[PDB]
């Protein structure tokens, strides 16, 4: 059983907050119900919205309700019945959005490729590393020039809490490129969204030309003449 | 192929990068960082004000001078944010800088009416 | 399937609000599966209102009142003018959930005008990228600048003054909305000059630049 | 021409000329010196280039 | 940047490439092990391109 909440992925990049539990085929039912009712009692109305294909595929069907107001931010006792006749026992699950977390901003790194693993000249995996998010929920999305990445060219982890720091959280996101991209010089950037951010987004870029330099060629012009500078 | 990393006129630095083609194999390719810094030897700690002493110490945070703190629009599929591109930020100005014309207000006196009059600090840059 | 207008009401603005649809005198409502910005794209370019920003597909408390679910599906590249230049091709398909409807929250579109001076053709440099207005900077101000946007306010080409009209047509006051900004002389209008971000500046209120001619 | 002691001159205090005139802009056009400006025997230039293996874009 | 903050520097392991999914990734300072508090690995999880293997950043 599972109800996936909205994260701050759902929030963000959708736009539309949808309540979703999915009811996978323990065994074929005809009137399955993903009712999602509220703590008040009202259910916003969803019916099998898409079939969840599982190797059994014994009538299952995801339900995704677009409760969508502000009751969810503030929150309340959402829960969707998955009650059935077969197997008897009502195999329910509640989700709440979680109270009072303390909201610290990510500090987002980009990491290039290794030397190492350039030397292969076979991919190149560029890392983001947000870390220090102590709101668990966060969206991680690469773009090259401007245009959104496929997401099967990255995956990104779950969030998990940062050893040292008490309830912060840190999560990856490596972009698998092919090697002859990353020795041209392409700005792969990691777009980033949580709630602790100031503007919401944050986007590192990285390539070649920034990396760590192996040549500074330093020329402290000192002039007499500078003034103002041309 | 000096592509510019930085072009601040306020501290003069000027930093550039660029991938060296230099060998076959694309791996030992260097990344070069020009770092072009103008030391001006007769402007004052406060460009400002011209009576200020001179300015002898010339402190260079290079990570500063590479701050970008201009946000800027990324395309996700369903908005258009404002995205931040660094977490340095939340000026000394060594140089003057050309597009911008400093001003300093000088008493002049002539019968005790002490005018203050604004001068320019840099010619050529408002006229 | 012949969207002949998409008009925005029910919001704070002219081209702020939910999506409508217009056939055949039936003013009809877009539900979409696939409803991204590149949608909000087009239908904020055949109404002319600026770039789009938002599109909440953000459902409301049921007493609203709407119009029934547009027939067909929208689903396109964006980066066409009008409703028609997509194909609309899976008429009668109503494949939006039960009541929801969507929103756009593009741009007021770029209105430039050139204020303090006597005549509309001579003065100082004003803007509108949001609700106020606001002056633009010189700094690494060209030529190319000076005669894109006389070509976009319709009013001949420049003449390249002395400065001193310039300076005395005014410091102005307000906020400064452009600053860098930087013309290829090719551009339409001012929005596709390259500039720094709208409303940072580094530059104070006594260096607003004045186009004349 | 101004005159002043020697020992004003060797402590600092830095000494503008300031003109009026018709054809400046301004009609106000300032020069300094001190001891370390005007034609000095010492230039006691310090560069600090911190930081700079650290972080650019 | 990490180093530039000052407070905290992380060391990322990048285990990537390995078909069976069963990785044990563990860190010594100077040959003896650190606390298994101090590192955190991540479960290994389908690296996307290759298809079978998996990967792991700890
Ligand atoms: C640099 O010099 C300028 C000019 O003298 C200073 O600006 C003046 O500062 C005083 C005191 O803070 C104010 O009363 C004036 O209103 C300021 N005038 C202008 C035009 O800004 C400035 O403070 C100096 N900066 C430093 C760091 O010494
Ligand atoms: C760095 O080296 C290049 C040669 O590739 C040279 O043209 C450039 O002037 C050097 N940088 C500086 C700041 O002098
Ligand atoms: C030269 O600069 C250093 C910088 O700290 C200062 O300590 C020293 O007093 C200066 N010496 C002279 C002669 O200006
Ligand atoms: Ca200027
Ligand atoms: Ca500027």
């Amino acid at each position: 059983v599972f109800a996936i909440p909205p994260s701050f992925a759902s929030i963000f990049l959708t736009k539309s907050t949808k309540l979703t539990c999915l009811v996978t085929d323990l065994t074929t039912y005809d009137s399955v119900t993903i009712s999602w009712t509220r703590q008040n009692g009202e259910a916003v109305k969803t019916h099998t919205n898409i079939s969840e294909s599982h190797p059994n595929a014994t009538f299952s069907a995801v339900g995704e309700a677009s409760i969508c107001e502000d009751d969810w931010n503030s929150g309340e006792r959402f829960t969707c019945t998955v009650t059935h006749t077969d197997l008897p026992s009502p195999l329910k699950q509640t989700i709440s959005r979680p109270k009072g977390v303390a909201l610290h901003r990510p500090d987002v790194y980009l990491l290039p490729p290794a030397r190492e693993q350039l030397n292969l000249r076979e991919s190149a995996t560029i890392t983001c590393l947000v870390t220090g998010f102590s709101p668990a929920d966060v969206f991680v999305q690469w773009m090259q020039r401007g245009q959104p990445l496929s997401p099967e060219k990255y995956v990104t982890s779950a969030p998990m809490p940062e050893p040292q720091a008490p309830g912060r959280y840190f999560a990856h996101s490596i972009l698998t490129v092919s090697e002859e991209e990353w020795n041209t010089g392409e700005t792969y950037t990691c777009v980033v969204a949580h709630e602790a951010l100031p503007n919401r987004v944050t986007e590192r870029t990285v390539d070649k030309s920034t990396g760590k330099p192996t040549l500074y060629n330093v020329s402290l012009v000192m002039s007499d003449t500078a003034g103002t500078c041309y | 192929e000096r592509i510019v990393l930085v072009d601040n006129k306020c501290k003069c630095a000027r930093i550039t990068s660029r991938i060296i083609r230099s060998s076959e194999d694309p791996n030992e390719d260097i990344v070069e960082r020009n770092i072009r810094i103008i030391v001006p030897l007769n402007n004052r700690e406060n460009i400002s004000d011209p009576t200020s002493p001179l300015r002898t110490r010339f402190v260079y945070h290079l990570s500063d001078l590479c701050k970008k703190c201009d946000p800027t629009e990324v395309e996700l599929d369903n908005q258009i944010v404002t995205a931040t591109q660094s977490n340095i930020c939340d000026e000394t100005c060594y140089t003057y800088d050309r597009n911008k014309c400093y001003t300093a207000v000088v008493p002049l006196v002539y019968g005790g009416e002490t005018k203050m009059v604004e001068t320019a600090l840099t010619p050529d840059a408002c006229y | 399937p012949v969207p002949e207008g998409v008009r925005l009401a029910d919001g704070p603005g002219h081209c702020k609000g939910r999506v409508e649809v217009k056939h055949q005198n039936q003013w009809y409502t877009v539900c979409q599966t696939g409803w991204s910005l590149r949608a909000a794209k087009v239908v904020c370019r055949q109404l002319g209102c600026g770039r789009a920003v938002l599109t909440q597909k953000r459902c409301n408390k049921h007493a609203y009142g709407r119009k029934p679910i547009w027939l067909s599906q929208m689903s396109c590249s964006g980066r066409e003018a009008t409703l028609q230049d997509c194909p609309s091709g899976p008429w009668g398909k109503n494949t939006c959930n039960h009541d929801e409807d969507t929103w756009v929250e593009c741009e007021d579109p770029f209105d430039l005008r050139l204020v303090g001076g006597d005549n509309l053709c001579s003065g100082r440099l004003e803007v509108l990228h949001k609700g106020v207005w606001g002056s633009v900077c010189d700094d690494n101000w060209g030529e190319k600048e000076d005669q894109v946007v006389c070509k976009q306010l319709g009013c001949g080409k420049s003449l390249s003054p002395s400065f001193r009209d310039r300076k005395c047509y005014g410091p102005g006051v307000g906020r400064i909305w452009l600053d860098n900004v930087r013309c290829s002389g090719e551009e339409q209008s001012l929005e596709q000059c390259q500039h720094r971000f709208w409303g940072f500046h580094d530059c104070t209120h006594q260096e607003d630049v004045a186009v004349i001619c």
